[PDB]
């Protein structure tokens, strides 16, 4: 196992080179998840329990009252049930023109909107960018991750599954 | 009555080794923890440990020495820890970025196989020269020296003025193909020198054509930057190391180890050649003995606490790698070739969690030894812990007993980490690891000799390092070596080899001579002229280096050389010129004949395709006091009873066996030791299981047989 501060440095991106190389070449520490979640928990402005981080500021949380599982932004905004695709309840900005493309790429280096489009999915409250898709036009919104939380907690970590209510 | 004459040092390994030898060939080996932040301390402590075995004080011995040689991490750490000057770089306009790009390869140099394919472990070290201290001149010379884009000198003046305004503490110049046609680069060199003079600032200039004129811009530019980045700072470090000895009595100028296996002054003009830290001294030491003993083909084996290093001396000569990489930098330095096989006797032993396979290294406990040292904090077993369980090592005699070892700690850690998971007894688990290690080393020696087109029967094996004599029986078994040799000074052989090295400067230049089999004399006349002109440019560099050290030309012994090959096929040998100079077509015929001779001697020949010269070599040697090799008359086959120092049980081939202990230094030339025995020293242990025999010759070299 690693020192808590080392895992904290990992999250904050301030870890030193020699430890990061260790983590990579040495066998994984089974205790990483429990410590990892706890580190993230004490940094949230809410006490709702994290049960799976989906991104730097996106989490599946247990609502402390209803006990439902929802996708939540670091600021506190709930998107939907954990089974649903949070993007469908978010805000999007699509760069489907050369004008929009050249705001993030130089010309010629930018994709061509008639072939590839860039979609930016934001949080409605704080405006954080949680995911960027780059599909062709017409393409469905991707449901990136459907985790098996019961089997993960129960069979792989040996932990009890958090209390869950139905949506 | 005792006169200590020579001192050899090697601080690049597990710790700081010192080797002292007197007028008769009598020796001591000192061992002490390294102190990289102030290497002087460990050098003094190590020397005091060795001289204590003679009953001598440091103060008394240093006044006697007439020469000494240092090898260690002084230069290496200065590069790795990036503690050099604010050196600047001038290259071709449009290619200012090729230095800091590291050619991509520098993001994974020195990585083990699994780390090399594990992408995320890849990582760039900071560039020696940052971008803001890099400038470019508009010029291009092609591969044959044709000036495609003539030099635009106004861009050189601006580049020079830019770096001077940035307070550059050095300016390196490296243009492409300057090794072919140095006209433009040396013109830029002069322009920089002028603008520096005008500015009144003291800024040295280094032109890659003047320092390392060889192919490969990335190698060459790195190697020249080291002269403007770490050279003078390294001089300061080596001044303190040599001042520490001088203010304590030494009356000689210290020499240091170079990549090419020769020693040079630490005030040399080119000190990038001192970045070497590995135990190449061990290869120079075995060669020095072979010359005196009559061994042309030697397989070197340095089993230390931090590394397993091996190398071959074939027909008296050793292989030189010409474009090596060191300190995660591609460099243009001729390096003595050694192969790393593992992480030393301190290599950690683990069971892969996904596979349960036994994994040695690649990290090592090193000076911390293993779990047997409670105060080290090592919680993971090491190969040394297997030596404790199995009974090869004496817990009460590790570094004379300076290290407090607990064998029971090894038994407990191996039981929980290796044996029980595999379902084995502790002894079988430990013995098994040693079995695995011996096979790796045995096969890697076999394959290496097989690569040169030889069988081990044509070779002799040298086993040194602190842990070499512990495994010699195991990884030499069945290979059929002509002779297996364990030097009585194995624990300091690498340091003995530094003192055995010549005082030898070496300079290299790249060439591209292409010669069909049969050609008119004029063509041969121009080939010799091209090589001769290169020799003349290198001879200047060699003799200048010696002139600064106080030696005149008539004191230097020049040995011209060149790298030649049958066109289309590469080789790993360098040829010593039969001629001090080449002018006629007949002289050229001698050089081609010399290669055919050397090629047939080492190794299949193909004179039909013609010949190619890819490089010229100049070496200059000055005689210096070298360690005397003992040559004592041999005594009785039976060792003195004073040499017997008890018995210890060790485990091998499913058998616990009572082994006779011997005090190595007490044994006499002629003595024969029949296994199972363990010949112990204070910093090395020589294992001789049953089915093996040893005898000691007049040079204090042990010979190992299987009977
Ligand atoms: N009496 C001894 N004292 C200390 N180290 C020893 C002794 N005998 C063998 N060694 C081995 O020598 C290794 C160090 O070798 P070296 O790196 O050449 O100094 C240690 O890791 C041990 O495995
Ligand atoms: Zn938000």
């Amino acid at each position: 196992a690693y020192t808590r501060s080392k895992i904290v440095d990992l999250v904050d991106g301030k870890i030193d080179p020699d430890t990061l190389h260790q983590m990579l070449s040495t066998p994984k520490d089974p205790e990483r998840f429990v410590t990892y979640v706890e580190i993230l928990q004490e940094r949230m402005p809410w006490d709702d329990k994290i049960i799976l981080p989906l991104g730097p500021k996106l989490f599946i949380v247990q609502q402390k009252v209803s006990k439902k599982w929802t996708v939540r932004c670091e600021c506190g905004h709930d998107f939907c049930d954990w089974k649903d695709n949070w993007k469908l309840s978010a805000r999007v900005h699509v760069r489907d023109t050369p004008q929009k493309m050249e705001e993030i790429y130089p010309r010629l280096m930018a994709p061509t909107p008639s072939w590839q489009v860039i979609r930016e999915y934001f949080c409605p409250e704080c405006g954080t960018l949680h995911d960027v898709e780059a599909p062709t036009p017409w393409y469905p919104v991707i449901h990136d991750f459907s985790p098996d939380i019961e089997g993960f907690y129960q069979e792989w970590l040996g932990l009890p599954v958090p209390e869950r209510a139905d949506a | 009555l005792r006169n200590v004459q020579v001192l050899g040092i090697d601080a690049g390994g597990t710790m700081t080794d010192t080797f002292f030898v007197d007028q008769d060939g009598d020796f001591v080996v000192g061992k002490a923890q390294s102190t990289p932040q102030n290497e002087a301390l460990g050098l003094i402590a190590s020397s005091e440990d060795g001289l204590a075995n003679w009953g001598m004080s440091l103060h008394e011995a240093l006044a006697q020495l007439q020469t000494g040689v240092y090898s260690g991490t002084a230069m290496l750490n200065r590069v790795v820890q990036r503690k050099g000057l604010k050196c600047g770089l001038i290259v071709n306009r449009g290619m200012e970025d090729f230095h800091r790009m590291g050619r991509a390869v520098q993001s994974h140099l020195g990585y083990a196989y699994e780390d090399r394919i594990h992408l995320n472990t890849h990582r760039y070290d900071p560039p020696l020269v940052p971008r803001h201290l890099t400038r470019g001149v508009v010029e291009r010379t092609d591969m044959i020296g044709t000036q495609v884009i003539p030099l635009r000198e106004d861009t050189a003046r601006d580049a020079a003025r830019d770096l001077i305004a940035a307070d550059a503490e050095g300016i390196v110049i490296s243009l492409l193909h300057s090794y072919k046609n140095p006209e433009n680069e040396r013109r830029v060199r002069d322009i920089v020198l002028e603008e520096v003079e005008k500015s009144g600032k003291k800024i040295p200039v280094f032109a890659s054509a003047d320092y390392y004129p060889v192919r490969k811009e990335t190698h060459r530019t790195n190697t020249t930057i080291l002269e403007g980045y770490a050279a003078e700072p390294s001089r300061q470090t080596l001044s303190k190391i040599s001042n520490a000895f001088k203010e304590r009595g030494t009356k000689f100028d210290f020499r240091v180890m170079a990549t090419h296996g020769g020693t040079i002054s630490w005030k040399a003009k080119e000190l990038a050649r001192t970045i070497v830290s590995g135990p190449i001294g061990g290869v120079i030491g075995a060669k020095y003995l072979g010359e005196v003993l009559g061994y042309k083909n030697i397989a070197c084996s340095d089993i230390g606490g931090t590394s397993f290093d091996v190398a071959l001396i074939t027909q008296g000569e050793m292989t030189i790698k010409n474009d090596p990489d060191m300190a995660r930098l591609v460099l243009s330095l001729p390096l003595v070739a050694m192969d790393s096989v593992g992480a030393g006797a301190g290599s950690f032993i683990r069971l892969d969690p996904y596979t349960r396979a036994i994994k040695l290294g690649p990290d090592s406990a090193g000076y911390r030894v293993g779990v047997c040292w409670k105060e080290s904090g090592i919680e993971t077993v090491t190969i040394s812990d297997c030596h404790m369980v199995l009974g090869y090592l004496n817990p009460d005699n590790f570094l004379g007993g300076a290290v407090k070892l607990d064998r029971q700690r090894s038994v407990d850690a191996i039981k929980a980490q290796i044996a029980d998971p595999l379902g084995l007894s502790v002894e079988d688990a430990a013995a098994g690891v040693i079995e695995l290690l011996d096979s790796d080393l045995r096969d890697y020696l076999r394959s290496m000799i097989s690569g040169k087109g030889y069988s081990p029967a044509s070779f002799v094996c040298f086993s040194y390092g602190g842990a070499g004599p512990v495994h010699t029986y195991g990884y030499t078994e069945g290979l059929g070596f002509e002779d297996v040799i364990v030097p009585a000074w194995a624990a300091g052989f690498s340091a003995f080899g530094c003192a055995a090295a010549d005082f030898e400067y070496r300079y290299d230049k790249s060439l591209d001579i292409n010669m069909p089999t049969e050609t008119p004399d004029t063509d041969k006349e121009k080939a010799a002229a091209t090589l001769q002109a290169a020799w003349e440019e290198l001879t200047k560099n060699v003799l200048e280096e010696f002139k600064l050290n106080g030696y005149s030309a008539d004191q230097v012994t020049l040995q011209p050389g060149y790298r030649m090959q049958y066109r289309g096929q590469l080789n790993d040998l360098e040829i010593e010129s039969p001629l001090a100079q080449a002018h006629t077509a007949a002289d050229w015929d001698q050089l081609t004949d010399a290669f055919n001779a050397t090629y047939g001697r080492v190794y299949a020949r193909s004179p039909e395709l013609g010949y190619s010269v890819t490089g010229a070599i100049m070496r200059g040697m000055v005689p210096i006091p070298k360690p005397k090799i003992p040559k004592e008359p041999e005594e009785g086959e039976t060792p003195p009873e004073s040499a017997k120092i008890g018995t210890r049980k060790f485990y091998r081939k499913k058998r616990w066996v009572d082994a006779q202990l011997y005090h190595m230094e007490s044994l006499r030339p002629g003595n024969r030791v029949m296994g199972p025995a363990v010949i112990e020293s204070d910093a090395t242990t020589f294992v001789v299981p049953d089915g093996f025999e040893t005898w000691l010759d007049g040079h204090r070299l042990f010979h190992l047989r299987e009977v």
